[PDB]
C-alpha cells in the first residue's frame, strides 16, 4: 500500500487489563530466576573442567540459549506491564521476531542432541564415550546456530516485502512471524507457507526424534529389576516430558492457531504463547541445572 | 628355641619401652605451652593443573621449585611448569597402574613405578628431544609405592614386599637392599643431607636407615595402622609420618620416641600424603576426608583446611623454597596452593 | 606397638571347652574390628570369626557356628573366643588378627603369611 | 622469549592428551581376583608382574588387569583399581574350604571404602567339578544354613541347590549393604564368558548413566 | 623357617637398644630453635605479598 508502520503495538493480557502492574510482580522474580538459572549454571559449566562432559556442555549452552532467550523476551515484557510501553519500534519488531524464532531454533537442536546423547548414553551406554565427546558437541553447536540461522533469516527477508498499513496492534506481549503478517493484506501467503513448513520441519522433527529417544529410554528403563529404581526413572522421564511438551506443545499450536485458529478466544494464544516463551527459560533450569548433583553441588558449594 | 628368643625379643621391648619413659622427662607440646600459635593460614589455590584422566597417586616437586612430575593411573607422567600452567612433558609409560614418581635433583630425570614391580627412570635432557626409557629397574617382588632420587646416579625405592632397595641407575642393579619391615612399604623420605632415611610401613613402624650401611639404625613405633605417608622435619633430625589411624605422629631421630600427635575427633579417616613447610612449622597433611590439614608441628592445632578436591588426596608437596604447597588428589587435577 | 597377646591354649579333650583371652596394647580396641583366625598344621591361615567395633555384628566360619562364640571388652581392652564341643578337627594354632584401619567393615589380609596386627597365637590341641 | 614455543609444546601435549582420552574412555578396565587355585587363568586366557588382556566384544574394548605378582596383602593396591568399571571375582564354587576365604574376600572388597562404586562381576567356575561333588564331600559341614536352604543342574536338582547356594551366600554379601552383583555359573570351557562380561557391563554403565542424567 | 626372622629381630633389637639418646626436652627445645630461626624464611607461615609471589 501507501505507507508502512514504522511502530507496532503490543496488546499484552487481552482479558486482563487493570491489574497489569500486578502481573508485573511474579514474572521480575521470574525473570531474576531465569537469569540466575542460567547464569550461575553457566558459570558452573564454564570455569570447572570437571564438568566438561558432551551432557553438562549442553546443559551449558541450552542456559547460554534460555539466557539469551529471556534477554530478548522479558525486558519488553515488563516495561509493557509497567510503564504502558506498549510501543515497539519497526527495526526492533524485526529483530525481536528473528532473535525469538532463531533461539527457539537453537534450544529446540540443542533439546535434541541432549535427547540423542541420553539415548546414546542410556540404551547403548557402551558406545557412549566412543560417539559422543567435546569436540563434536561444539559441533553439533555450531550446526544448531546456522541450522536456527539459516532456517530463520527469510523471516526477516519476507516481513520487510509486506507493507504494514491497515492495522497497527499485534497479538502478543512481543513480535512473532505469527502475527506481524496477519496486520497487512496480500503478499502472505508465501510468509504461511514457508513459516509453517520452517515450524513443522525444524521443530516438528525435533519433538518427535525427542519423543523417540524418550520413549526409548523409558522402554530401556522399564526393564529394570526394582520397584524403586523403575518408578524413579519413568516419574523423571514422566517430567522430562512434560517439560519438553510444556515447550514444543504451545509452540506448534501457536502457529496453527495463528495459521488456522483464528477464530479462538485471544487469551488462550496469548497464554500459550506466554508458556511458549516466558515458562522454558525458567522451567529448563530446574529440571535440567538443579536436578544434577554436580550443578547442585557447585552452586551449594559457592 | 624359639620361646627363648621370644622373651629375649620381648625383654628387650621393654628395655627401650622402660629408656622411652625414662627419657620422656616433657613433651613438646608442654615446652611449645609457651610460644604464640601460628594462627589461622589461609591458603588459596593459586594454580590448578588439568590434564591428566585417571586418579594420581604421586607427585615430586622439582629443585628448581617450578616443575612437577605427576603420576596418573592413565599411564601418564605429565612433568609441568607451575608458573605457567603449561606441560612440559607428557610421559606414556607402559604400565597403566602407577603408584609413585620422582624427580630428580639435577632434573635430567624422573622415576615412576608401581603394580608393575619395576622402577621406570626416564630421560628428559635426551639429545634428540623425546623422552624415552634411561633405565628399568627390576628385581623387586611388591608393587613399588615410593622412590626417591639421591642423585643422577643412584635412587632409592620402597616396594610392596616389606623391602627397600638403593639402585644404582648405571649397571640396574640393586647395591643395597634394607630388609626388616613386616608390612608393605608404603612411602619413604630422604634427610636433607641424603645420609639416612626413613621409611614407612604398614606394620605401623618407621624405620629409619643409613643409605651405605643398609642397616636399619633406628625402629619408630607408636601408630595404630598403616603408615601411608612419611617425611624428614627439615633439619633432619625428626620426621613426621601419616596412617591410617586418622592420627599423624611426629617423631625424633635423636630422642627415638614419640613427640607429638596430630588429631581430632572429627577426622576419622587416614593421611595419605605428608609434608614439611621450609620452617618446618606446618605440617601439611592429605586426607581421605576429600581435603588437607595444615596442622602446627609446635602445638598440634590443625592451622588450615585446604578444601579445593571432591576426592581422595593422594599426594601432596612442598616446594624447596617453601613457595607453594600443590596437593595431587583423585580428582585427576593438581591444585597449587599458597 | 600394635601387640596382641593371647593365652588360654592348651590341651584338651574332644568335646570340651575351652576360653581363649588376648590381650591388646597400643591401639585403641572400640575403633577395631577384632577378628580370630587360626592354622591348621600342614596348612594355610582359615579364618575362624570376628566381631565389630560395638560388638553388633558377630559373625563366623560354618565349621564353628554353634560352637564357638567370639566376644570383646573394651573396658578391660581384650578379646575372648569361647570353644564349645571341640571337634578333633579343630586342632590348629590359633590367631588374634585385627582390622587394618579403624571405622572400616572390611577387613583385608587378616589371613596373611605375614599379617603385623595379629599376636603368635596359642596352640589348641585334642 | 621461551613462552611461545611452551605454548606449543603445551598445544601438542594436550593434543596427544586428548587422543589418548579418548583411547583411554572408549576402553573399559577389568580387575580379575581369585585364589590360586581358581580358574582366573582359564578365564584371562579364554578370551586371550600384571596379566593384561585387550579382548574386543561388539567392537567395544575391555581390558583386563590379572594381578598376580604381588604378595597375600592386598589392602594398599586394590585402591588402584577404583576408576576400573568392574571386578571380575573367580571363586572355586567346588572347593568348599577355601570357600569363606572368597566369601571373606568378596566382603572385603565389596565393604572397602575406595571400592564401594565398584560392581562385581562375579564368576563361580569350575561348576563342572561341583557336580561331580555334590553327586559323589558334603557342603553342609562347612555350611550349616545349606541344612535349612530351599531353591529359589538338568541331570539332578542337588547340583542346582549347591550352586545357588553359594550364589544366595555371594549374593547376601552384596546385599547386606551404587553397585550390584552379577553372579554366573560357568566351567573351564566355556566361550560364552567375554560376553557376560560385556553384558554385564554395558548393565554397569547404563546404571552408571541412569545416576548422570538423574534418572536414578 | 620363623627362627631366622626372630634372630634377624632379637639382633636388631639387640643394637637398637644401645644407641646414644638425648632427652626429649633437648630435642624439642631443638625443634622450637630451628622453627623460630627459619619462620622468617617461610613463605606458608607468613604469607608473601603479590610483589615476589610468582603464582600471581
Amino acid at each position: 500500500c501507501n505507507f508502512t508502520h514504522a511502530t507496532f503495538v503490543l496488546i499484552g493480557i487481552p482479558g486482563l487489563e487493570k491489574a497489569h502492574f500486578w502481573v508485573g510482580f511474579p514474572l521480575l522474580s521470574m525473570y531474576v530466576v531465569a537469569m540466575f538459572g542460567n547464569c550461575i549454571v553457566v558459570f558452573i559449566v564454564r570455569t570447572e573442567r570437571s564438568l566438561h562432559a558432551p551432557m553438562y556442555l549442553f546443559l551449558c549452552m541450552l542456559a547460554a540459549i534460555d539466557l539469551a532467550l529471556s534477554t530478548s523476551t522479558m525486558p519488553k515484557i515488563l516495561a509493557l506491564f509497567w510503564f504502558d510501553s506498549r510501543e515497539i519500534s519497526f527495526e526492533a519488531c524485526l529483530t525481536q521476531m528473528f532473535f525469538i524464532h532463531a533461539l527457539s531454533a537453537i534450544e529446540s537442536t540443542i533439546l535434541l542432541a541432549m535427547a540423542f546423547d541420553r539415548y546414546v548414553a542410556i540404551c547403548h551406554p557402551l558406545r557412549h564415550a566412543a560417539v559422543l565427546n567435546n569436540t563434536v558437541t561444539a559441533q553439533i553447536g555450531i550446526v544448531a546456530v546456522v541450522r536456527g540461522s539459516l532456517f530463520f533469516f527469510p523471516l526477516p527477508l519476507l516481513i520487510k516485502r509486506l507493507a504494514f498499513c491497515h492495522s497497527n496492534v499485534l497479538s502478543h506481549s512481543y513480535c512473532v512471524h505469527q502475527d506481524v503478517m496477519k496486520l497487512a493484506y496480500a503478499d502472505t501467503l508465501p510468509n504461511v507457507v514457508y513459516g509453517l513448513t520452517a515450524i513443522l520441519l525444524v521443530m516438528g522433527v525435533d519433538v518427535m526424534f525427542i519423543s523417540l529417544s524418550y520413549f526409548l529410554i523409558i522402554r530401556t528403563v522399564l526393564q529394570l529389576p526394582s520397584k524403586s529404581e523403575r518408578a524413579k526413572a519413568f516419574g523423571t522421564c514422566v517430567s522430562h516430558i512434560g517439560v519438553v511438551l510444556a515447550f514444543y506443545v504451545p509452540l506448534i499450536g501457536l502457529s496453527v492457531v495463528h495459521r488456522f485458529g483464528n477464530s479462538l478466544h485471544p487469551i488462550v494464544r496469548v497464554v500459550m504463547g506466554d508458556i511458549y516463551l516466558l515458562l522454558p527459560p525458567v522451567i529448563n533450569p530446574i529440571i535440567y541445572g538443579a536436578k544434577t548433583k554436580q550443578i547442585r553441588t557447585r552452586v551449594l558449594a559457592m | 628355641e624359639l620361646d627363648q628368643l621370644r622373651q629375649e625379643a620381648e625383654q628387650l621391648k621393654n628395655q627401650i619401652r622402660d629408656a622411652r619413659k625414662a627419657c620422656a622427662d616433657a613433651t613438646l607440646s608442654q615446652i611449645t605451652n609457651n610460644i604464640d600459635p601460628v594462627g589461622r593460614i589461609q591458603m588459596r589455590t593459586r594454580r590448578t593443573l588439568r590434564g591428566h584422566l585417571a586418579k594420581i597417586y604421586a607427585m615430586h616437586w622439582g629443585t628448581d621449585s617450578r616443575l612437577l612430575v605427576s603420576a596418573s593411573q592413565d599411564g601418564k607422567l605429565i612433568i609441568w611448569d607451575s608458573y605457567t600452567t603449561n606441560k612440559v612433558h607428557a610421559i606414556p609409560l607402559r604400565s597403566s597402574w602407577v603408584m609413585t614418581c620422582a624427580y630428580a635433583p639435577s632434573g635430567n630425570y624422573v622415576a615412576c613405578g608401581g603394580l608393575d614391580n619395576i622402577c621406570s627412570i626416564y630421560n628428559l635432557k635426551t639429545r634428540e628431544g623425546n623422552v624415552r626409557v634411561s633405565r628399568e629397574l627390576a628385581g623387586h617382588t611388591g608393587y613399588l609405592s615410593c622412590c626417591r632420587f639421591l642423585d643422577d646416579n643412584q635412587i632409592v625405592t620402597s616396594s610392596g614386599d616389606t623391602t627397600c632397595a638403593l639402585w644404582d641407575i648405571e649397571t640396574g642393579q640393586q647395591t643395597t637392599t634394607f630388609t626388616g619391615h613386616t608390612g608393605d612399604v608404603m612411602s619413604l623420605s630422604l634427610a636433607p643431607d641424603t645420609r639416612l632415611f626413613v621409611s614407612g610401613a604398614c606394620d605401623a613402624s618407621a624405620k629409619l636407615w643409613d643409605v651405605r650401611e643398609g642397616m636399619c639404625r633406628q625402629t619408630f613405633t607408636g601408630h595404630e595402622s598403616d603408615i601411608n605417608a612419611i617425611c624428614f622435619f627439615p633439619n633432619g633430625n625428626a620426621f613426621a609420618t601419616g596412617s591410617d589411624d586418622a592420627t599423624c605422629r611426629l617423631f625424633d631421630l635423636r630422642a627415638d620416641q614419640e613427640l607429638m600427635t596430630y588429631s581430632h575427633d572429627n577426622i576419622i579417616c587416614g593421611i595419605t600424603s605428608v609434608s614439611f613447610s621450609k620452617s618446618g612449622r606446618l605440617l601439611l597433611a592429605g586426607y581421605d576426608d576429600f581435603n588437607c590439614n595444615v596442622w602446627d608441628a609446635l602445638k598440634a592445632d590443625r592451622a588450615g583446611v585446604l578444601a579445593g578436591h571432591d576426592n581422595r588426596v593422594s599426594c601432596l608437596g612442598v616446594t624447596d623454597d617453601g613457595m607453594a604447597v600443590a596437593t595431587g588428589s583423585w580428582d585427576s587435577f593438581l591444585k597449587i596452593w599458597n | 606397638q600394635v601387640q596382641l597377646q593371647e593365652s588360654g591354649g592348651g590341651l584338651v579333650q574332644p568335646g570340651g571347652s575351652l576360653r581363649l583371652s588376648c590381650a591388646a596394647s597400643g591401639f585403641t580396641f572400640s575403633n577395631y574390628k577384632m577378628n580370630w583366625v587360626r592354622q591348621a598344621p600342614g596348612k594355610g591361615l582359615e579364618w575362624v570369626s570376628d566381631i565389630s567395633q560395638s560388638g553388633a555384628s558377630i559373625s563366623y566360619t560354618g565349621s564353628v557356628k554353634g560352637r564357638f562364640t567370639i566376644s570383646r571388652d573394651n573396658a578391660k581392652n581384650t578379646l575372648y573366643l569361647q570353644m564349645n564341643s571341640l571337634k578333633p578337627e579343630d586342632t590348629a594354632v590359633y590367631y588374634c588378627a585385627r582390622c587394618p584401619a579403624p571405622f572400616t567393615r572390611d577387613c583385608f589380609d587378616v589371613t596373611s603369611t605375614t599379617y603385623a596386627y595379629r599376636g603368635q597365637g596359642t596352640q589348641v590341641t585334642v | 622469549n621461551e613462552e611461545k614455543a611452551q605454548r606449543e609444546a603445551n598445544k601438542k601435549i594436550e593434543k596427544q592428551l586428548q587422543k589418548d582420552k579418548q583411547v583411554y574412555r572408549a576402553t573399559h578396565r577389568l580387575l580379575l581376583l581369585g585364589a590360586d587355585n581358581s580358574g582366573k587363568s582359564t578365564i584371562v586366557k579364554q578370551m586371550r608382574g600384571i596379566f593384561e588382556t585387550k579382548f574386543q566384544v561388539d567392537k567395544v574394548n575391555f581390558h583386563m588387569f590379572d594381578v598376580g605378582g604381588q604378595r597375600d596383602e592386598r589392602r594398599k593396591w586394590i585402591q588402584c583399581f577404583n576408576d576400573v568399571t568392574a571386578i571380575i571375582f573367580v571363586v572355586d564354587s567346588s572347593d568348599y574350604n577355601r570357600l569363606q576365604e572368597a566369601l571373606n574376600l568378596f566382603k572385603s572388597i565389596w565393604n572397602n571404602r575406595w571400592l564401594r562404586t565398584i560392581s562385581v562381576i562375579l564368576f563361580l567356575n569350575k561348576q563342572d567339578l561341583l557336580a561331580e561333588k555334590v553327586l559323589a564331600s558334603k557342603i553342609e559341614d562347612y555350611f550349616p544354613e545349606f541344612a535349612r536352604y530351599t531353591t529359589p543342574p538338568g541331570e539332578d536338582p542337588r547340583v542346582t541347590r549347591a550352586k545357588y547356594f553359594i550364589r544366595d551366600e555371594f549374593l547376601r554379601i552384596s546385599t547386606a549393604s551404587r553397585h550390584y552383583c552379577y553372579p554366573h555359573f560357568t566351567c573351564a570351557v566355556d566361550t560364552e564368558n567375554a560376553r557376560r562380561i560385556f553384558n554385564d557391563c554395558r548393565d554397569i554403565i547404563q546404571r552408571m548413566h541412569l545416576r548422570q542424567y538423574e534418572l536414578l | 623357617a620363623s627362627i631366622a626372622q626372630a634372630r634377624k629381630l632379637v639382633e636388631q633389637l639387640k643394637m637398637e637398644a644401645n644407641i646414644d639418646r638425648i632427652k626429649v626436652s633437648k630435642a624439642a627445645a631443638d625443634l622450637m630453635a630451628y622453627c623460630e630461626a627459619h619462620a622468617k624464611e617461610d613463605p606458608l607461615l607468613t604469607p608473601v605479598p603479590a610483589s615476589e609471589n610468582p603464582f600471581r
